[PDB]
RNA sequence: UGCCAGCCACCGCGGUCAUACGAUUAACCCAAAUUAAUAGAUCCACGGCGUAAAGAGUGUUUAAGAAAAAAAAUCACAAU
C-alpha cells in the first residue's frame, strides 16, 4: 500500500518527469503548419486572445501560446497515461481517418473515428454493455462535426467529468475543452505531427511506468 | 522592443475601386448615341442597372437623360433609333439565341 | 428605490447623515452654479448630494 | 532563439502577399480518376482535373504547376452568422513541375 | 452519482466540491494529475454571444513595410518569373530579392522613389533575374 | 442512504393523440440533498405516477450542486435575482431565525 | 453463459452415449443423421412447424453466439476500437481499408455473389 | 334521494351504485362560545406600454425642466 503512493505521487513533482520538452519546438509547430487558420470571416468568437492577426483575410494562431497550452496537454496525457488510464482520440474528420486509428491502435489507446452514437458516453451501460469503464481522458484533433457544430463529445465528456484535450481552430469553440491547444487542424502535415506528439507522450509514459514498476520489484 | 512585430499601416495591396462604363464621363441628353446605347432596341425600354451595370448616380443620369431626350423630341421613344442599331452594344442582354 | 441614478439620496437614511445645520441668523441660501467648465465640478455635486441633505435639516 | 513573429515575417507564405494570380508550386497526394488533389503546402488542398495533354504523366506524388486564384473558398450567405467553408483553396492547372 | 451540468462550472469545481461534500467517494484520477499541473483558464462554460452596434475585435491585422514595397513590386513585374515553393522554409522569392536591395539602397540614403525602385531593378538585371516589365 | 427526497410539484399533463384523445401523464418535479450542502432536483414524467416518483428520484441524483454556506446555515450574502418571469430575494440571517420561505425553498 | 455451454456439451456427450445404447447402435458412428431417425422415433409429433418438433442437438446450433468478455478485469478493453460500439463492423472496415491503401502503395458471373 | 329536493367563499356537487344534498355512524376544530352577515385593518405601480391594458396622425413653442468632449452636409435627386 506505502509503494504504491509513492509509486503515483513522485511523478508529481517533477514538472518534466517525461521530458516532453524536446518533442517539438516553435520551429516545429511552423513547418508543421500549425499557425494557420481559416478566413477572419469564419472565426469563432473565443479565438480573439489565441490569435495573433490577420494576414490579408487569413487569421494566424499565436504558436509561442500553442507550445505553451500543448506542453500542457501533452504533460497531461502523458500523466495520465502513466496511471494507466483510457484514452480515447475522436476525430470525424474523413481525410485523417486511418491515421487517427492506426495512431492509437499503436498506443495500446482507443479511437473513435466515426458516426458517433447519442447517448454513448452520457447512457454508457446500456449502449456498451451491463457494467463498463469511460475513457479517463478524450482527445479530440478535431473539435467539429462534418456539419460544423460542436462534436457532441465535448458536451458530453465534459459532462461526464472527462478532462479533454483537443485542437481548436480559428473557427471551433474552446470553452468546454480542459486543455486545448490552439492550431490548424486541416492541413495533415499538422494533423500528423499531433497524431505523433500524443502517440510519443503516450509511449514514454507507458515505458516509464514499466520501469519504474521493474525498480519497486527490485526495491522487494 | 521588439522591431520584427507587425506594422499598423494601411493595406498597401489594396485594389482599385472598379468603375462604371461612364465613371467621371459626361452624360448630355444631346448625345442621342450615347442614350440609344442604354435603350432596348426592340421596346425602346431603358435597361435597369443589372444590365446596364452603371453606379447609382451615373444610372439615374442617363434615365434622367433619356426622359429628357424623348419630351424635346431629339430621341424617340417606342423604338431604337435604326441608325444607332449598328453601334457599338454595352449592355449584357442575349435576347436571340 | 429603483428609479433615479444615485438612489441612496432619496433615502431616510442620507437624509439624517448629512451633517450641517444652520446658525438661528441663515434665513435664505442662494447657490447659483454652472453646468459647463471644469472648475464648476464641484460645485455640481453639492447641488446634487449635499444640497438635499442641507435642507432636511 | 527565433521570436514566432520572426519566423512569421521571413516565411514564404507572407512574402507571396495577395493570394490572386500567383505562380505557385504543388504535389500530388492523391487520386480519384478524373480528379487530383493537390497540396501546394498552403492550408488546404485544391483539386483538379487531368489535362488531356499527357493524361497517365500526373500521379500520386507527382509535382505539378498552379496558378493559384484563391487561398480558400469561403463566403456568408442569406441568414447566416458565420460564412462557409469549402475546406479547399481555388486553383488553376498551367504545367505539370516544368523542370 | 455525480453532476452533469455542463454549464455551472468547470469540471474541477464540481468534481473537488461533491467530494468536499462526500458524495463521491472515489477521488478520480485526472483529479490529482489536474492540481498538480491546472490549465491555464478553468475550462468553464460560456455563450457564444454575437457582437452588436459598435463592437468589432481585437485582432491587429499583419503588414510589414516590406509589404509596401511588394505593393509596388506587384504592381510592375507581377509574381516571380521563379513561381513559388510552401514547402521549402527558406525559399526567396523575386520579390525579396527586390525586397531586399531596395532595403540596402535605402541605406545607401535614396529619399527618392525612381531611383530606389529602378537601381534595385538594375541590381536584379544583374542578378540575371529576368523582370517582365508590365505595365 | 444520506440523501432525502422531497416532492416539489405533481401535475397532471394531458396530451393529444390521434388514437386515444386524450393522453394523461403524470410529471413529478423533485428534489434530493444530504443536508450537507449538495442537493438538486430533476423532473420525471410517466403514465403512472408510481413510476413517475421513481423516474425523478434516480434522474436527479444526477444533477448535483455543491452550495456553500457561511458558518453551514445561511448563505453567504444577500441575493437578487431574476430568473424568467420570476424574482427571487434572498437575505442572510443570524442563526435563531430559522428558513423563512416559499415553501418550496423551505423544502429546497 | 460460458458455462451453460460446457455443462450441456458434456450432458449432450453423456446423453449421446445413452441414446446409441438404448437405440442399439454404435456410439462412435452414430451421425447427426442418426440422431434425427432416432428422436423421430421415440418422440413422433405430427406438427408442422419444424422447428417445434423435438430436438436434441450440439448447444452450437441450438443457441446463439455470444460476444465474447470485451474488457479485462481491470476495466480496460481488448479492443481499440470498442468505444464504437460496433467494434466488429469497424475492424473489417479498418482492414479492408489498410488493404485498400497497401494495394495503392504497391500498386505504383460464375454464381459468385 | 335520482340534474329532483337541496348545497358552495372560489373551483364545483346532485342525470341510480353522492365521502359535496337530508339523516345517521366515526372523526376534526374551536369552545362559554360558535357560525353567518355587513364594515373595516391589509391590499395596486419605484411595475409596465412590438404581439397581452398602454407611445397620441404630425411638427414647433409656452410653462416646466435635463446638460463633460463631438454634434451643417449635402441630395444620387421622387419634398412642397
Ligand atoms: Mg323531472
Ligand atoms: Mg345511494
Ligand atoms: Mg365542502
Ligand atoms: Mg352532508
Ligand atoms: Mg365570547
Ligand atoms: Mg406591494
Ligand atoms: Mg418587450
Ligand atoms: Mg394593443
Ligand atoms: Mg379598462
Ligand atoms: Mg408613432
Ligand atoms: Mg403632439
Ligand atoms: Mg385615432
Ligand atoms: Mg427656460
Ligand atoms: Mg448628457
Ligand atoms: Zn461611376
Amino acid at each position: 500500500n506505502d509503494l504504491r503512493d509513492r509509486i503515483l505521487s513522485e511523478p508529481l513533482k517533477h514538472a518534466d518527469f517525461f521530458n516532453l520538452k524536446e518533442l517539438f519546438s516553435v520551429r516545429s509547430l511552423f513547418d508543421a503548419r500549425v499557425h494557420l487558420g481559416h478566413k477572419a470571416g469564419c472565426r469563432h468568437r473565443f479565438m480573439e486572445p489565441y490569435l495573433f492577426g490577420s494576414r490579408l483575410g487569413q487569421d494566424i494562431i499565436d504558436l509561442e501560446q500553442t507550445a505553451a497550452h500543448l506542453q500542457l496537454a501533452l504533460n497531461f496525457t502523458a500523466h495520465v497515461a502513466y496511471r494507466e488510464g483510457i484514452i480515447l482520440f475522436v476525430s470525424r474528420h474523413r481525410q485523417f481517418a486511418h491515421l487517427i486509428e492506426t495512431t492509437a491502435r499503436d498506443c495500446g489507446e482507443y479511437a473513435h473515428t466515426r458516426y458517433f452514437k447519442g447517448g454513448l458516453l452520457t447512457n454508457a451501460p446500456l449502449l456498451l454493455g451491463p457494467g463498463v469503464r469511460l475513457p479517463d481522458l478524450i482527445i479530440f484533433l478535431h473539435t467539429l462535426n462534418n456539419v460544423f457544430e460542436p462534436h457532441v463529445a465535448v458536451r458530453d465528456a465534459a459532462k461526464m467529468n472527462i478532462p479533454t484535450v483537443g485542437i481548436v481552430d480559428t473557427n471551433c469553440n474552446p470553452a468546454l475543452i480542459t486543455y486545448p491547444v490552439p492550431g490548424n487542424d486541416d492541413s495533415p502535415p499538422a494533423v500528423r505531427l499531433f497524431c505523433r506528439l500524443f502517440q510519443v507522450a503516450i509511449s514514454r509514459a507507458k515505458e516509464k511506468r514499466r520501469q519504474v514498476e521493474a525498480l519497486y520489484r527490485l526495491q522487494g | 522592443s521588439n522591431e520584427d512585430l507587425p506594422v499598423p499601416m494601411e493595406n498597401p495591396y489594396k485594389e482599385p475601386l472598379k468603375k462604371c462604363i461612364l465613371c467621371e464621363k459626361h452624360v448630355d441628353y444631346k448625345n442621342v448615341q450615347l442614350l440609344s446605347q442604354f435603350i432596348s432596341p426592340f421596346t425602346g425600354c431603358i435597361y435597369g442597372r443589372h444590365i446596364t451595370g452603371l453606379c447609382g448616380k451615373k444610372q439615374k443620369e442617363i434615365t434622367k437623360a433619356i426622359k429628357r431626350a424623348q419630351i424635346l423630341g431629339f430621341m424617340p421613344v417606342t423604338y431604337k433609333d435604326p441608325a444607332y442599331l449598328k453601334d457599338p452594344k454595352v449592355c449584357n442582354i442575349k435576347y436571340r439565341e | 428605490p429603483m428609479k433615479g441614478r444615485f438612489p441612496i439620496r432619496r433615502t431616510l437614511q442620507y437624509l439624517g447623515q448629512g451633517d450641517v445645520v444652520f446658525k438661528d441668523s441663515v434665513k435664505v441660501m442662494t447657490v447659483n452654479y454652472n453646468t459647463h467648465g471644469e472648475l464648476g465640478e464641484g460645485a455640481r455635486k453639492f447641488v446634487f448630494f449635499n444640497i438635499p441633505q442641507i435642507q432636511y435639516k | 532563439v527565433e521570436s514566432f513573429a520572426s519566423m512569421l515575417r521571413h516565411s514564404p507564405l507572407t512574402q507571396m502577399g495577395p493570394a490572386k494570380n500567383k505562380l505557385v508550386i504543388g504535389q500530388i497526394f492523391h487520386i480519384v480518376e478524373d480528379d487530383l488533389y493537390i497540396d501546394f503546402g498552403g492550408k488546404f488542398h485544391c483539386v483538379c482535373k487531368r489535362p488531356e495533354v499527357d493524361g497517365e504523366k500526373y500521379q500520386k506524388g507527382t509535382r505539378v504547376r498552379l496558378r493559384l486564384l484563391d487561398l480558400e473558398l469561403t463566403s456568408r450567405f442569406l441568414g447566416a452568422t458565420t460564412d462557409t467553408t469549402i475546406l479547399e483553396a481555388d486553383a488553376v492547372l498551367l504545367g505539370l513541375q516544368e523542370s | 452519482a455525480g453532476s452533469r451540468l455542463e454549464t455551472v462550472g468547470s469540471i474541477f469545481s464540481r468534481t473537488r466540491d461533491l467530494i468536499r461534500a462526500g458524495v463521491l467517494k472515489e477521488k478520480p484520477l485526472w483529479l490529482d494529475i489536474y492540481n498538480a499541473f491546472p490549465p491555464l483558464r478553468e475550462p468553464v462554460f460560456r455563450r457564444p454571444r454575437l457582437r452588436y452596434g459598435k463592437a468589432k475585435a481585437a485582432v491587429q491585422d499583419i503588414f510589414y513595410h516590406e509589404d509596401r514595397i511588394r505593393a509596388k513590386f506587384y504592381s510592375a513585374y507581377g509574381s516571380g518569373p521563379k513561381a513559388f515553393d510552401l514547402f521549402n522554409p527558406n525559399f526567396k522569392s523575386t520579390c525579396q530579392r527586390f525586397v531586399e536591395k531596395y532595403i540596402e539602397l535605402q541605406r545607401l540614403g535614396e529619399t527618392d522613389e525612381e531611383k530606389l525602385f529602378v537601381e534595385a531593378g538594375k541590381a536584379l538585371l544583374a542578378e540575371g533575374v529576368t523582370l517582365r516589365r508590365v505595365g | 442512504d444520506d440523501f432525502d427526497t422531497r416532492i416539489l410539484e405533481v401535475r397532471n399533463v394531458f396530451n393529444m393523440t390521434a388514437k386515444e384523445g386524450r393522453k394523461r401523464s403524470v410529471r413529478v418535479l423533485v428534489a434530493v440533498g444530504n443536508g450537507k450542502g449538495a442537493a438538486g432536483f430533476a423532473i420525471g414524467k410517466a403514465t403512472e405516477r408510481a413510476d413517475a416518483f421513481r423516474k425523478a428520484k434516480n434522474r436527479a441524483v444526477h444533477y448535483l450542486h455543491y452550495i456553500e454556506r457561511y458558518e453551514d446555515h445561511t448563505i453567504y450574502h444577500d441575493i437578487s435575482l431574476k430568473f424568467k418571469r420570476t424574482h427571487i430575494k434572498m437575505k442572510k440571517q443570524p442563526r435563531g431565525y430559522g428558513l423563512h420561505c416559499h415553501r418550496a425553498i423551505m423544502t429546497i | 453463459t460460458v458455462d451453460f455451454i460446457k455443462k450441456q456439451i458434456e450432458e449432450f456427450n453423456i446423453g449421446k452415449r445413452h441414446l446409441a445404447n438404448m437405440m442399439g447402435e454404435d456410439p462412435e458412428t452414430f451421425t447427426q443423421e442418426d440422431i434425427d431417425r432416432a428422436i423421430a422415433y421415440l418422440f413422433p409429433s405430427g406438427l408442422f412447424e419444424k422447428r417445434a418438433r423435438p430436438i436434441m442437438k450440439h448447444p452450437e446450433e441450438i443457441f446463439p453466439k455470444q460476444r465474447a468478455i470485451q474488457w479485462g478485469e481491470d476495466g480496460r478493453p481488448f479492443h481499440f476500437l470498442f468505444y464504437t460500439g460496433k467494434q466488429s463492423y469497424y475492424s473489417l472496415m479498418h482492414d479492408t481499408y489498410g488493404k485498400l491503401l497497401d494495394v495503392e502503395k504497391h500498386h505504383n458471373p460464375i454464381g459468385s455473389r
